[PDB]
RNA sequence: CGUCGCGACCCUCGCACUUGGUCGCUUGAUGUUUCUCUUCCCGUUCG
């Protein structure tokens, strides 16, 4: 069983997340509510659940006919994986 | 008692109401 | 004032407790939990639904001075499907049946 | 007796069906014949222990001189105060959503004792004032009606359209 | 567990069920399945807006059931 | 799906997107996929607005909301 | 995997954020295998701007009010609950304690 | 014939356009790897919303459930 | 605030109704009165019931250094002292752990096995060729562990007698072993060694 | 669109374990779809 998990996280698409975790580089996760999160991956699983460090959350909100950016810094966070649209490797 | 005190053993062992408020509630 | 329940109370302990069950379309179902399921399918006895009408929803905006007049349906013995439950909240504990009042 | 926390906490709570006919759904809290005399330095702070939600509060035959300050209750749609010694009907003190109020056999003696019924919430549908001295007075019913014209029933007799249309003309 | 078994005990009785669409159906439960699929016969249907209509027989997919209302007698069932 | 009682009978399905399809049930599936012969898209009382679909029509089961006899 | 990490956070204060944007501050008491949380001494909240966008947030505001805990008329619609059980599919995020030694929990 | 997974395993190292079922977003990039659950890794990706590019992203991992279709790009 | 007085009058109605005091305490927890205030209320809750220890055990369950101080008081004033045995063992000052436990056995005792391990296992490891001939020639040309072992052997059965004797030997209880043995080869030779080291040559 | 009722004419004589038909609401209130505001007496609350 679990040997397949160690295969898929090493060769398959989640090797990106794994590389970002091992090299400690931040990833720009993009969520289903159009929030971005910029964060370090500390752990993940096959559902793309994640434990994240130094989370910066970013989004726009609207006042009338114009938009104002909003921001949060969260020290430690867990992300349920069903909400992830895309994860981007920060250059 | 757990036996009786003796010095040689002692040294090693040591080197190891309603009335409080009722009347007040009758006037407050 | 309100009911306190022990912190260890899993859903299996809340049988015969009257729950408020909150659901994905903004409605609440209130009834004594008779049984449940791995999915959180629930059986609610003597169930009553409440919803907040669109006329009252405005009163939830910023200015207990708000007084929402919800709309209710008495459903009766009801099975909720698990997909619809967002959350459950305890409203009341198992009461004595009014039979038990009877002196003789 | 007078109001104390154990009295308000221990009080029998049970679901009744009188408002539904089929299902037992209204929690009825019973405080009957209990001879609670009212004391502002003991009662309202005891009533902070009255369980929530509760729907019928039955304070029948108790020695209260005025309607209890349940103004903080959104839930008590029925308040029973029969045979108590209420003398004045301050509509501020009623529950916010009280629908039925039962003042039978109290000690209300003049319309001046009723005048603050005008302040009662517009949710109030049912009133009973039988056996008060006030019920003997001339034009009593028309007075209560123009104080609170949105009653559907007063003294268990239906408020007809002509009674309401009269009362609202003042 | 018990909630689906209760929907087996309701066979032969008039169930009322609401869909995720808001449509309501009320009729005799002639079949039911572990997925909460149901078959209703002699069915009073109702569009989400309240426009009533009537149908001889209907099958409803479990995924789309919001809740099912069951006769009061079954609160006496031996399941509980 | 103990759906066999509908086989080779005409049925009307309400399916996702408030769409409706009518046709002759020729087969069904564990997931409640169905096959319709002589299928038609229904969207009004006017037969000029309803569209005859293809000779065979497979409906993916998670889309079906209800399946009503005719 | 990582639900077995969350199972270690018992008796610790978390801010769960739901899919609909409601934030549940509370003491975490349980996490089922399917991420069903149980929390006590809870404070539900809806972020300020969401109360102005009723086409998206009317359902969220209605579910918050109908919890019966919104006796406070505080802005941002605070509701206080002694106990809540949250179905795991509704969780968006869990904001964890800052002092949590993640390594000892993950390893 | 070519079954879905053999086909997608054939597009690896070729440029594909993954249209998402949401936001009208389509990602155009070189497909590097894919999961049995059809998760995708793209490299050299370009975000397009409604045909207007939001510029090159580098590497992206795209969760399977967001995908409407993958098309090969000639 | 007013609300306390509503419980105070209830205490004046029927002061031995324990549930009144409990609900009063509960309200003071829910609002969060200070520790020094809640201490006064718990001491009232005890003083109105000074004949029964169970309310002291609830107090200790809230006071949980002052919980150790009041526990020393409650041990001075026996099932609660039995409940204290795990806390008392960790003090390691053997007179203070053992005296209250033997008092509880006197007014019964369940510590009789944990303290035995406190002798052979806990105390004893720490309290314990040509060079030998050189030492002997130089001589020629010129007890808490013991008490713990004696206490354990006071009510020990016959099967553990040898073990108790061995523990006494490991505690360097030469005089104690010499006295007790005066009333297996290894025990006899240990008594030999006690006589030989104590300098009782004529008996040796 | 529906729905709670309200009030009149039409059904039943009474001790059990869904009273029935019909008309007005010219409002008695209420929920829900689709299309395109000034002013004067006054009740009650807030800081």
């Amino acid at each position: 069983l679990e040997e397949l998990e160690e295969f898929e996280f090493k060769h398959g698409p989640m090797s990106l997340i794994n590389d970002a975790m091992v090299t400690r580089t931040p990833v720009i996760i993009s969520l289903r509510n159009n929030h971005k999160i910029i964060a370090r991956v500390k752990a993940f699983d096959r559902h793309c659940n994640m434990v994240l460090e130094n989370v910066k959350e970013l989004w726009t909100e609207k006042k009338g006919k114009n938009v104002i950016n909003r921001e949060r810094f969260i020290s430690k966070l867990f992300l349920r994986g069903d909400s992830v649209i895309v994860v981007l490797k920060t250059p | 008692y757990h036996g009786k005190v003796t010095a040689a053993l002692t040294e090693f062992e040591a080197n190891w109401t309603l009335a409080d408020m009722e009347h007040w509630l009758v006037q407050r | 004032s309100k009911i306190q329940v022990a912190h260890s109370s899993r859903l299996a302990n809340l049988i015969d407790y009257k729950l408020r069950v909150l659901t994905q379309d903004g409605r609440v179902y209130i009834g004594q939990l008779m049984a449940f399921d791995k999915h959180m399918n629930l059986v609610l006895n003597e169930c009553i639904e409440e919803r907040v009408p669109k006329t009252q929803l405005d009163k939830l905006r910023p200015r207990t001075t708000l007084n929402i007049k919800v709309e209710k349906r008495v459903l009766g013995l009801t099975i909720l499907r698990g997909e619809q439950i967002l959350s459950t909240v305890v409203e009341d504990k198992p009461l004595l049946s009014k039979k038990e009042r009877l002196v003789r | 007796m007078k109001f104390t926390p154990s009295i308000v906490i221990d009080a029998p709570q049970y679901y009744v069906d009188h408002f539904n006919g089929k299902y037992n759904v209204d929690k009825c809290v019973i405080l009957r014949d209990l001879q609670l005399e009212t004391d502002s330095e003991s009662m309202p702070s005891s009533l902070k222990h009255l369980t929530k939600p509760t729907h019928i509060l039955d304070l029948t035959n108790n020695d209260l001189i005025m309607i209890p300050d349940l103004s903080r209750r959104d839930d008590i749609h029925t308040l029973l105060l029969g045979r108590n010694n209420i003398v004045e009907v301050d509509g501020r003190l009623l529950p916010m959503n009280v629908q039925n109020l039962t003042l039978s056999n109290n000690s209300i003696r003049r319309f001046e004792d009723l005048q603050r019924l005008r302040r009662a919430p517009r949710t109030l549908k049912n009133l009973t004032l039988i056996g008060n001295q006030v019920c003997h007075l001339a034009n009593y019913r028309e007075h209560v009606l123009r104080l609170v014209p949105h009653l559907e029933t007063l003294d268990f007799q239906n408020v007809t359209a002509e009674e309401r249309k009269s009362a609202m003309s003042f | 567990g018990i909630p689906v078994k209760l929907l087996n005990e309701a066979q032969g009785h008039i169930v009322s069920l609401e869909l995720t669409t808001g449509a309501t159906y009320r009729g005799k439960l002639v079949e039911s399945e572990d997925s909460m699929n149901v078959q209703l016969r002699d069915v009073i249907a109702t569009e989400p807006q309240g426009a009533v209509t009537h149908m001889d027989q209907i099958f409803v997919r479990g995924s789309q059931i919001k809740f099912i209302v069951v006769p009061d007698l079954l609160k006496n069932a031996p399941l509980f | 799906p103990e759906l066999k009682k509908y086989m080779d009978k005409k049925i009307l399905l309400n399916i996702n997107g408030s769409r409706k399809v009518a046709g002759i049930l020729r087969g069904y599936d564990i997931f409640l996929n169905v096959v319709l012969d002589d299928a038609m898209e229904i969207n009004g009382e006017d037969p000029a607005n309803n569209h005859q679909l293809g000779l065979q029509t497979v409906i993916r089961g998670n889309s079906i909301i209800s399946l009503e006899a005719l | 995997k990582l639900v077995n990490f969350l199972k270690k956070l018992r008796n610790e204060q978390v801010t769960i954020e739901l899919k609909n944007g409601t934030t549940v501050w509370g003491t975490l008491q349980s996490v089922s295998p399917q991420m069903n949380a149980i929390l006590t001494d809870v404070k539900l909240t809806l972020p300020q701007p969401r109360l102005n966008k009723l086409n998206s947030n009317g359902i969220a505001m209605a579910s918050l009010y109908l919890t019966g805990g919104q006796q406070p008329t505080a802005s941002d619609n605070i509701a206080s609950l002694q106990y809540i059980n949250i179905r795991g599919n509704t969780i968006r995020q869990i904001i964890l304690p800052d002092s949590l030694n993640l390594d000892s929990l993950l390893v | 014939p070519v079954n879905p997974k053999p086909f997608l395993k054939g597009l690896v190292n070729h440029r594909v356009g993954v249209k998402l079922k949401f936001n009208s977003t389509e990602y155009r990039g070189t497909l590097v790897s894919t999961d049995n659950y059809f998760n995708l890794q793209l490299n050299e990706a370009e975000e397009f919303v409604a045909g207007v590019s939001h510029g090159t992203l580098g590497e992206i991992f795209i969760r399977c459930n967001n995908v409407l279709y993958i098309r090969e790009l000639p | 605030n007013d609300e306390d007085v509503a419980f105070e009058y209830e205490i004046q109605k029927t002061p031995q109704n324990i549930l009144t005091w409990k609900r009063y305490i509960e309200y003071w927890k829910e609002e969060g009165r200070t520790d020094k205030q809640i201490r006064w209320l718990y001491e009232r809750f005890c003083s109105q019931f000074v004949t029964d220890t169970s309310i002291w055990e609830d107090y200790i369950r809230w006071e949980s250094s002052r919980i150790f101080w009041l526990f020393q008081r409650c041990l001075k004033s026996d099932r609660i002292c039995l409940s204290y045995l795990e806390l008392a063992i960790e003090q390691y000052d053997l007179a203070m752990i053992r005296h209250a436990l033997a008092s509880s056995l006197m007014k019964m005792r369940k510590v009789w096995d944990p303290v035995i391990k406190f002798v052979e296992e806990k105390v004893l490891p720490l309290t314990q060729e040509a060079e030998l001939i050189n030492v002997l020639l130089v001589k020629g040309f010129t007890i808490w562990s013991s008490h713990i072992l004696e206490r354990y052997l006071k009510v020990a059965p016959q099967q553990k007698r040898n073990e108790s004797l061995a523990t006494l030997a490991l505690t360097r209880d030469n005089i104690t072993i010499k006295s007790v043995y005066e009333k297996p080869f290894e025990l006899n030779f240990n008594y030999l060694a006690s006589l030989e080291k104590l300098g009782l040559d004529n008996q040796y």
